[PDB]
RNA sequence: AAACUUUCAACAACGGAUCUCUUGGUUCUCGCAUCGAUGAAGAACGCAGCGAAAUGCGAUACGUAAUGUGAAUUGCAGAAUUCCGUGAAUCAUCGAAUCUUUGAACGCACAUUGCGCCCCUUGGUAUUCCAGGGGGCAUGCCUGUUUGAGCGUCAUUU
RNA sequence: UAUCUAGCGAAACCACAGCCAAGGGAACGGGCUUGGCAGAAUCAGCGGGGAAAGAAGACCCUGUUGAGCUUGACUCUAGUU
RNA sequence: ACGAUCAACUUAGAACUGGUACGGACAAGGGGAAUCUGACUGUCUAAUUAAAACAUAGCAUUGCGAUGGUCAGAAAGUGAUGUUGACGCAAU
RNA sequence: GUGGAGGUCAGUGACGAAGCCUAGACCGUAAGGUCGGGUCGAACGGCCUCUAGUGCAGAUCUUGGUGGUAGUAGCAAAUAUUCAAAUGAGAACUUUGAAGACUGAAGUGGGGAAAGGUUCCACGUCAACAGCAGUUGGACGUGGGUUAGUCGAUCCUAAGAGAUGGGGAAGCUCCGUUUCAAAGGCCUGAUUUUAUGCAGGCCACCAUCGAAAGGGAAUCCGGUUAAGAUUCCGGAACCUGGAUAUGGAUUCUUCACGGUAACGUAACUGAAUGUGGAGACGUCGGCGCGAGCCCUGGGAGGAGUUAUCUUUUCUUCUUAACAGCUUAUCACCCCGGAAUUGGUUUAUCCGGAGAUGGGGUCUUAUGGCUGGAAGAGGCCAGCACCUUUGCUGGCUCCGGUGCGCUUGUGACGGCCCGUGAAAAUCCACAGGAAGGAAUAGUUUUCAUGCCAGGUCGUACUGAUAACCGCAGCAGGUCUCCAAGGUGAACAGCCUCUAGUUGAUAGAAUAAUGUAGAUAAGGGAAGUCGGCAAAAUAGAUCCGUAACUUCGGGAUAAGGAUUGGCU
RNA sequence: UCGAAUUUGGGUAUAGGGGCGAAAGACUAAUCGAACCAUCUAGUAGCUGGUUCCUGCCGAAGUUUCCCUCAGGAUAGCAGA
RNA sequence: AUUGGCGAGAGACCGAUAGCGAACAAGUACAGUGAUGGAAAGAUGAAAAGAACUUUGAAAAGAGAGUGAAAAAGUACGUGA
């Protein structure tokens, strides 16, 4: 039986946390994640993946630093009071 | 058609050999100053089984000419070395049975093994179980040597390579029949998955060239050119000549 | 028994305490509770009585 | 427990009569959204990609 | 498992701590949308699948 | 003849169609040019008197500072001259800060909350051991500094 | 177990549905035509029928639709000489 | 010639006895004469085929002395056999 | 006829627009238009034009919703439940007690690995889930809970993975793992200019990751909680790292003595540099020994049985880590010199290369005695008599046996064309650098003394309900401990400790089934076919053919016996 | 079948024209005579199915010729405007 | 030039099965080892005035009472096929 039993017989996990990514998708014995690429410098996005892309650019999180910009620009990166 | 058995075998992987339990790389020593100038004085430490070999090795220690340092070199035993024996490695060594001698200075006649193909390297030719090279003729005005070699080639070699005097040991190791599957099995597990060797003619056409078919046959010739490209290569490859010798073939 | 930083170890949980309350501890043991965050019981001396701290704290 | 979640709601502002009522309806609400889930998914669920079917056809 | 990694017994902590109804006083708030906790994972449903 | 079945109406159900709304989307036009080793985008974990989420935020944690407005926030509690004022607010603006663990990610690693090393400092009879605090230690490359190597080589010198 | 009761309680299928003989008919009707007949509501079985249910027949053919595989088909090609 | 004391189940033998029963439940081989076929032990179509199929020991053939044979990589100062050397490796 | 647009009717409307319902009315042949009634609550229409995402019964159409089938199929494997009380609105299902039972130690028991993630435990509690029920729950609500120098990760390396220098590729990147590289870190004591050069020496090594089952420094008992534990508490130890004081030890013969020797000790300098050992190792068989368990006798307590019998049946009588002394097969040393060859194992091996014999040396696995430690724990008795339940008493002793079972282990034997890891780390040895002489000193592998030992995991299940199979699924998932009887047996059947008594029930007993049996006479006549079933079956004894590769065939075939009691 | 070519955990390697195969086209996450995911892709169809309001008027063809043409087109013809 | 970013103005556009997948705690819940796949879900009323109180019931609720313009608006909430 290739159905039921061997549903039974899986235990270990192939994927594990990533640390660049929160994406339960880290491969254990390759050591890459399969969602971002980690430990590799560019982040894994594809064109045929539009969606993917679309679940991780820029918007889809706190962007500490990225939401100010805007104003600094619009004053001109002042300085002082 | 699939990638066939014989063609991801060079690929690696599962077929690589399994070296584990194996004592190390059986060679002669190092072509230092000592030893192609005068002789040195090894001791056979011991002698020990080598898994996936079919002859035993011999651990003998030398001093290191140039340090306190003692130095292990693993040989490769030749029959009657016996631990204790003193082994003497080098163009001034005496003609005794263990010792390594360049060709040069073997008369006519002398049995070797484990002969250094060119001088430098570490022993190339007559290694396996109970083979030997014979040393047919020298030509001192042009440093080399006609050696006779196990498959009944000579070949003619620097007169300055070394080889180790005597026979390889552990002979007539293939005159037993292996018995049991089990002794075959045992005998490849120690040795780069070579076994078990499922017959082409069973495999399915997109298998092996010689798979498929509602009999269990070749169908096309089995002789393969030596010019057929990889993947080709299955049988009888450039054969020469097919069929029972019939024939004296030499001795 | 206090909750403490989880960036806090053994030395460090005694330091504090031998400072913030002018007592000696015998010695730290520490967990992680499983709410996510340190758990340790600092046990003083023969001659500090933790009843007598605890209530000088402000907890009965 | 010197004071209790009792307590520590009813200073927030939901009695223990309001309480039980909401708690009530939140049960209630996420029932029906259970109904309605499994109204959705019998009509689709048993939909097997490789089902073998030993008497094939 | 018995023998955990530190940062999964974190998220397990995580869980632990989301792992509750909704405060009953965000209802009575103006404008208020939420009827109930939509996101209570439990054990016996659905596993946390880290 | 009842029952039952069927059709219709009324009322009541199941269901959420129709109608009416709409802080959304889509398309078009106009204007602007501003991410990041001064650590970005992204992620994990935490933060509220009472919050799980969304939003905000980083151990200074639904935030601090500055400036403007000028009396609220609000579900409850609390605060209440805090309000004819350097002053409420989940206000707006935002030029000073904080910015956990990460992440190009940068001491070495990582499925470890693992292992170092250096300077200053403090404690423990301590330059050496242990511990706390503070500051650092990536690579490629450029210019320059300093120390060098080579019979590659010049001259001087015994 | 089936059966009867308390509790719980689905699925397949379903144009409308359901008594036959013959006739003609897409050459084997539940309905059409001519006859036989024909009285509510039903229970447990039953396997004749509903050309019963399960799947856009896999057998066969067509497609100027493929794919696996072979060769001495056509045209190329890695390697190699 | 040889005495005292302590402690095991193991085999045989004999009576007596019984509604001739007694491995009293449980446990627990059907055998013989052959033929086809595969030597055997072993393995596979997980979920319709366990076979006479595959494998195997044995036998035989082929290539190769490393500047090599067989094979891999897009390339490489790349790699498997090879920690190897014809009583070996490779293909049958 | 519909959505929307331009114009118009100063169009209709909260005194009710749109919509929706209406076997009520009117108009048109029709698509459709109009009105009344009800419901309703904020927008909408006629006409002239424009515009299109503009008209549904189908498409095994899409989405959503609902039927008949139908209170039907069914809720039937895992032996089995029954009585009373309590609680409650309500009890077949909850709780307690009383029975009757099972799992039967290769368990339904007691712990873990992977996995799960709070399921653990308490109080409250029933809306939903628990395919019946529910007061109950792995459910719902709220909280509590996981304590380590010694247990693990951490450290090592294994098959492997993978940077750097290099070298390919347009390129993401690929090869490679010590290589065509100018690759650094230890010992110091130091100059007191200074950096970390150094007195300077040494080393030439080759990044790093890879095991919660391999290697590895060090811990045990007793007690304790609602839930923790080799972690807490009491008590008792050890290891590592580090300062180190005292005592001992050692010398003018500077770095100890003794023994013929194997070798002994409380110690008893020792760098660079090498060597060696440990780490470090297959599998099976029988044998010796130990531990734990099992069986059993005496005796000191309790319980049960007692028409009768029973010196009875059941039960407690235990000693941890760690420390001192002692203890061993093997091995080795000395004396001696062997044929009349001897010693000896279950197993044939050993001796002039020195046997047997006499006497010694060692390893201390291991057992014994003692300390730990009876003060614990156990079992009883008496008095207090809500008490943490207290207080006080005793006894806790001496043996026996074995092809017993599990396990550990020693010396051996067999097998291989199989000879069955590595590294960290620790030690020792060779060498003799350097240092130390008369209170001069050297050490400090001896005893005692002092300080510290971080981070992370620690609850629970581990499965007919806590993992995966869509679920509370007869499936699947690695392992440890294992009582008594029968019996060859961790087979089958029954029991002890422990755990459950869970699976929707009640009433009848038709057909057809599923599962389990038996059938007179015949005995394959059934059937594709002896398919299914039946027969034989354990053990001891007798007997055993053809053929054969001489090993087999073979338990051939075929017969006899079988208890109990003395 | 049950001491071995045995069974099994964990780690590790091999990845899609590729792996692995004591060889069945077997196994490669219920998928295998070429896995899974996304994009090119609304892939193409001489083939099947559907194709939504009313009324009025007119109202046929399955034939000629040519096509790797024979389930289809072009061409005339028939039909409307 | 501009389907990205920031800020604006508009439409003979769609109007909750439409329009982006998302008018909502939407790239959320959820499935898959992973690549990825990926929804459903708006409307009480002007204002909660969200039904004090009595009564039957163990309770949920029911019957009265009451708020409301309307419970033929009762958090299952416009209309309600």
């Amino acid at each position: 039986g290739k159905g039921t039993p061997s549903f039974g017989k899986r235990h270990n996990k192939s994927h594990t946390l990533c640390n660049r990514c929160g994406r339960r998708s880290f491969h254990v014995q390759k050591k890459t994640c399969s969602s971002c690429g980690y430990p590799a410098a560019k982040t894994r996005s594809y064109n045929w993946g539009a969606k993917a892309k679309r679940r991780h650019t820029t918007g889809t999180g706190r962007m500490r630093y990225l939401k100010h910009v805007s104003r600094r620009f619009k004053n001109g990166f002042q300085t002082g009071s | 058609g699939r990638v066939i058995r014989n063609q991801r075998k060079g690929a690696g992987s599962i077929f690589t050999s399994h070296t584990r339990l194996r004592q190390g790389a059986a060679k002669l020593r190092t072509l230092d100053y000592a030893e192609r100038h005068g002789y040195i004085r090894g001791i056979v430490k011991q002698i020990v089984h080598d898994s996936g070999r079919g002859a035993p090795l011999a651990k003998v220690v030398f001093r290191d000419p140039y340090k306190y340092r003692l130095r292990e070199e693993i040989f490769i035993a030749n029959e009657g070395v016996h631990t204790g024996q003193f082994i003497y490695a080098g163009k001034k060594a005496s003609l005794n049975v263990g010792n390594v001698l360049p060709l040069g200075s073997v008369p006519e006649g002398t049995i070797v093994s484990n002969v250094e193909e060119k001088p430098g390297d570490r022993g190339a030719l007559a290694r396996a179980s109970g083979n030997y090279v014979i040393i047919i003729g020298h030509n001192p005005d042009e440093n080399k040597t006609r050696v006779r070699l196990p498959s009944g080639a000579k070949k003619v070699i620097s007169s300055d390579a070394r080889g180790v005097i005597g026979v390889i040991a552990g002979g007539g190791r293939v005159d037993k029949p292996l018995l049991k599957a089990g002794r075959a099995f045992h005998k490849y597990r120690l040795k780069r998955n070579s076994w078990p060797k499922t017959r082409g003619v069973a495999m399915n056409p997109v298998d092996h060239p010689h798979g498929g078919g509602n009999h269990q046959h070749i169908g096309k010739a089995s002789t393969i050119s030596r010019g057929a490209v990889s993947g080709q290569k299955a049988g009888l490859i450039a054969a020469r000549r097919t069929g029972l010798l019939r024939g004296s073939q030499k001795t | 028994v206090f909750q403490v930083s989880m960036k806090a170890n053994k030395y460090q949980i005694k330091k504090a305490v031998k400072e913030l309350y002018e007592v000696d501890v015998l010695k730290v043991n520490t967990l992680v509770r499983p709410n996510g965050t340190k758990k340790a019981y600092v046990r003083l001396t023969a001659d500090y009585d933790a009843l007598d701290i605890a209530n000088r704290i402000g907890y009965i | 427990r010197t004071i209790t979640a009792a307590d520590r709601r009813m200073v927030s502002g939901v009695t223990e009569k309001q309480y039980k009522k909401g708690m009530k309806k939140m049960q209630q609400l996420e029932k029906n959204a259970i109904n309605t889930q499994i109204r959705r998914e019998i009509k689709r669920v048993n939909f097997q990609t490789h089902y073998r079917d030993e008497l094939l056809q | 498992a018995a023998q955990k990694s530190f940062r999964i017994k974190q998220k397990m902590a995580k869980a632990k701590k989301q792992n509750r109804p909704l405060p009953q006083w965000i209802r009575l708030r103006t404008n208020n949308t939420i009827r109930y906790n939509a996101k209570r994972r439990n054990w016996r449903r659905t596993k946390m699948n880290i």
